[PDB]
């Protein structure tokens, strides 16, 4: 129990408290929840309550992992699809990246603080439950309910209250709420941070929460969430590339999950091969043997592994530098630093929004990808350097219908720079044939070449005609269409596609000398 | 004083909107501001049982170093219970300007049961903290409600004014007040100033002439001489537009098109040819008659991009049934251009219809979202859903 702000708990709107029937149980387990009960009555955490409560709520004793003695728990699930919906927040995890370099952090374990919390006078009625005699005894509680629904809300807010005047007075420290755990860094030296620790961990305690004695206490670097973090360096936590002999295709999975994983500081990690594997798996049991690029991908990832890389920490002094390359058709890599290539974080894009695209606009998502994940982590935008120059931009740029914007960037000379291949005419083109086509073609010069398909689909057929036209026509060719389908692709710029009838298009597209696309009803 | 009752539609819910990730410096604007406001008992922090929320955003003033919170009410004013009609007169007028009396709201109190909806949150750079929850005490700047509960005060406020110069016209629309007359410039900025003092005797920038506003009608190209291609083009630009004015006819020009020509063969207009185009022109020379706004249906905004900082928009309610079309261009980047694009257009359908209008945004949303704010200036948020323009219909304006 706590002297603190009791937070106003209600039900679901026309809802009634929780009626359900406790399941009878062993005798020794009434035995054993009798005297966990009554320790706690004793220290107020619960208290008897008369007939006057209808409500109920089942309890049963189960043994802790490994050890050999009683744990009481409720099933508050009934209780907590009857309580009302808190902001219980975002699902939102912290980047490390995002983090400062402190010259010291400690870890409190604030599990059972829980308990210490109390819970709404007018609503722990609700939380009724009974041990059943081998003269009842009925019981409610006075505090948070371990596994019920407004717990973790209600208690993250309490806390907030309780570390907020600590925080206004140690402007120098910085305690950072997380789940059962209170991380607190600061830069103060090693003597004067255990004292801060220790002015905390009681201030706390004059509020009522129970804490661990700093001789009891995790040391870093903290295992937190896939990661390593330590004070001044963090990475991903070691990462075990098996040397199987067999591969599962489950076993793939977690393989490139795993890479994946990696690869938001581990640059160069790459997952295509690997995810080909994956090609017409019938089952989650069945082995596909590597292929030879894949071996050698699983090689080369395993080797990049093998040298424990540290990301560096965020220093609010120094500029967030974002560049970004192209690691192969659609795979961007990028990395964010402050220092001269010594990154925050890494990472891959290969979101491929459209069935066809170009390295421009492909590199313009990934510009905008990486904007969004830095006001995330670091509420500023990084200053971007690309392997574009500014004259390919604005091409792309003012011609294209949708509108975008690139925040401050540079150019880099780093190839493969990005550039367009091939560009439309704006005008027809004097002295080139002309091709109508709509599956055939005729020109003016009086060639026609008409043939017919076979599992082709209506918009299949249109594309099929101007790929034809492309192919038997000169370095000029003026094409004029019907399809506003394939005119709007083909005007699009497209130097990627998922068809292959659409690259072999922009492969003649790319060889000739002057194109002019035109349509017509 | 008395907290008049305010509800939701029967059986909706308080919102429950994801507040869009802030700038540092942003925060510390809505941090700062926030905080005065609490001070001043304006809003007040609140606690996890209140699961709903609204984004908020902080934008920069009109020549002036001072951000202005912007709440994004819009899911909750679509959820709040309905409730001045519309000057006509005010879109003839030479000289219509805006104030913001927004502030005007936080003298009166929000009915004690209705706040927990007004919850909105700072929030916390890399989900690092908590965020900071608040709920409205007072009524709220960009709420539906708002209005409409101040308009008795108001109305009482109006009328020493309205009756001392009834040659000018007050419109409220939210937060804002448009105030129009045909004072010559000089008088009419006078004008303007006085009633801001007289407003600041009660504790209560933008400036158009909606009388030089037209409608940009589809045009259709005056050549020399006119080759295979361009007739090609003007066929297709009039086989679109034929379906708004039905009186168009291409048929002569058709016949011109007869053979597979070389594209850039020039081919000379027959008198019917010419004649028919001459008739064609004369169709689009106006809007299509019949064109009548509607108050019971949404005003849809479709903009396009045409380059160089030039935007075209029409503001419609039945497909081709334009109430109005207009272009636009650069006053920069493609962003910022659509911001000030689609804040006119909302601007001018208040004006006209005293409505906002629906827009269909050329651009991503990842993009939008991230940009906007950046050179957002006005009091509210019109509605809006991101598209792909078709090709053909940005070579068909302008
Ligand atoms: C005390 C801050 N702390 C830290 C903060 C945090 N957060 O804000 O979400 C999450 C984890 C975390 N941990 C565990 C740290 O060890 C840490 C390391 C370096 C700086 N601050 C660290």
């Amino acid at each position: 129990i706590s002297p603190i702000e009791t937070v106003p708990v209600k039900l679901k709107p026309g809802m009634d408290g929780p009626k359900v029937k406790q399941w009878p149980l062993t005798e020794e387990k009434i035995k054993a929840l009798v005297e966990i009960c009554t320790e706690m009555e004793k220290e107020g955490k619960i208290s008897k309550i008369g007939p006057e409560n209808p409500y109920n709520t089942p309890v049963f004793a189960i043994k802790k992992k490994n050890s050999t003695r009683w744990r009481k728990l409720v099933d508050f699930r009934e209780l907590n699809k009857r309580t009302q919906d808190f902001w219980e927040v975002q699902l939102g995890i912290p980047h490390p990246a995002g983090l400062k370099k402190k010259k010291s952090v400690t870890v409190l374990d604030v599990g059972d603080a829980y308990f210490s919390v109390p819970l709404d006078e007018d609503f722990r009625k609700y939380t009724a439950f009974t041990i059943p005699s081998i003269p009842g005894i009925r019981y409610q509680y006075n505090v948070l309910p371990q596994g019920w629904k407004g717990s973790p809300a209600i208690f993250q807010s309490s806390m907030t209250k309780i570390l907020e005047p600590f925080r206004k007075q140690n402007p120098d420290i910085v305690i950072y709420q997380y789940m059962d755990d209170l991380y607190v860094g600061s830069d103060l030296e090693i003597g004067q941070h255990r004292t801060k620790i220790e002015e905390l961990r009681q201030h706390l305690l004059r509020w009522g929460l129970f804490t661990p004695d700093q001789k009891h206490q995790k040391e870093p670097p903290f295992l937190w969430m896939g990661y390593e973090l330590h004070p001044d360096k963090w990475t991903v936590q070691p990462i075990v590339l098996p040397e199987k002999d067999s591969w599962t295709v489950n076993d793939i999975q977690k393989l490139v999950g795993k890479l994946n994983w990696a690869s938001q500081i581990y640059p160069g990690i790459k997952v295509r091969q690997l995810c080909k594997l994956l090609r017409g798996t019938k089952a989650l049991t069945e082995v596909i043997p590597l292929t030879e690029e894949a071996e050698l991908e699983l090689a080369e990832n395993r080797e990049i592994l093998k040298e424990p890389v540290h990301g560096v920490y965020y220093d609010p002094s120094k500029d967030l530098i974002a560049e970004i390359q192209k690691q192969g058709q659609g795979q961007w890599t990028y990395q964010i630093y402050q220092e001269p290539f010594k990154n925050l974080k890494t990472g891959k894009y290969a979101r491929m929004r459209g069935a066809h695209t170009n390295d421009v606009k492909q590199l313009t998502e990934a510009v905008q990808k990486i904007t969004t994940e830095s006001i995330v982590i670091w509420g500023k935008t990084p200053k971007f350097k690309l392997p574009i120059q500014k004259e390919t931009w604005e091409t792309w740029w003012t011609e294209y219908w949708q509108a975008t914007w690139i925040p401050e960037w540079e150019f880099v000379n780093t190839p493969p720079l990005v550039k367009l291949w091939y560009q439309l005419e704006k005008e027809p083109i004097v002295g080139a044939e002309t091709f109508y086509v709509d599956a055939g073609y005729v020109t003016n010069r009086g060639r026609q070449k008409v043939v017919t398909l076979t599992d082709t689909t209506n918009q299949k057929t249109e594309l099929q005609a101007i790929y034809l036209a492309l192919q038997d026509s000169g370095l000029e060719v003026n094409i004029v269409t019907d399809s506003q389908y394939a005119l709007g692709i083909i005007q699009a710029q497209p130097d990627q596609s998922e068809s292959e009838l659409v690259n072999q298009i922009i492969e003649q597209l790319i060889k000739k000398e002057k194109v002019y696309l035109a349509w017509v009803p | 004083i008395e907290t008049v009752p305010v509800k939701l539609k029967p059986g909706m819910d308080g919102p429950k909107v994801k507040q869009w990730p802030l700038t540092e410096e942003k925060i510390k604007a809505l941090v700062e501001i926030c905080t005065e406001m609490e001070k001043e008992g304006k809003i007040s922090k609140i606690g996890p049982e209140n699961p709903y929320n609204t984004p908020v955003f902080a934008i920069k003033k009109k020549n002036s170093t001072r951000w202005r919170k912007l709440v994004d009410f819009r899911e909750l004013n679509k959820r709040t219970q309905d409730f001045i009609p519309h000057p006509a007169g005010l879109k003839k007028k030479k000289s219509v300007t805006v104030l913001d009396v927004g502030d005007a709201y936080f003298s009166v109190p929000l009915d004690e049961d209705f706040r927990k909806y007004t919850a909105f949150t700072i929030p916390s750079i890399n989900n690092e903290t908590p965020g900071i929850r608040y709920q409205y005490n007072v009524l709220p700047q960009g709420w539906k409600g708002s209005p409409a509960i101040f308009q008795s005060s108001m109305t009482k406020i109006l009328e020493p004014f309205r009756k001392q110069n009834p040659d000018i016209v007050i419109y409220q629309y939210m937060d804002d007040l448009y105030v129009g007359s045909d004072l010559e410039i000089g008088q009419h900025r006078t004008k303007i100033e006085e009633l801001r003092q007289h407003l600041l005797r009660w504790g209560l920038g933008y400036e158009l002439h909606p009388d030089k506003w037209t409608v940009q009608p589809i045009v259709l190209p005056e050549k020399d001489s006119w080759t295979v291609n361009d007739i090609q083009k003007l066929v297709g630009k009039l086989n679109w537009a034929s379906q708004i004015y039905p009186g168009i006819k291409v048929r002569q020009l058709c016949k011109l098109l007869r053979g597979t020509k070389a594209l850039t063969e020039v081919i000379p207009l027959t008198e019917e040819a010419e004649l028919e185009l001459a008739e064609n022109r004369e169709i689009l020379k106006e809007p299509v008659h019949g064109v009548y706004y509607d108050p019971s249906k949404d005003l849809i905004a479709e903009i396009q991009k045409q380059g160089q900082g030039q935007w075209t928009y029409q503001i419609y309610q039945e497909p081709f049934k334009n109430l109005k079309t207009g272009k636009y261009a650069r006053m920069t980047n493609d962003v910022k251009q659509l911001t000030e694009a689609v804040q006119k257009i909302t601007t001018e359908s208040i004006v006209i219809w005293g409505k906002t209008p629906k827009f269909k945004l050329p651009i991503q949303k990842e993009t939008w979202e991230t940009w906007w704010t950046e050179y957002w200036q006005a009091t509210w948020i019109p509605e809006w859903e991101f598209v792909n323009t078709p090709p053909l219909v940005k070579l068909w304006y302008q």
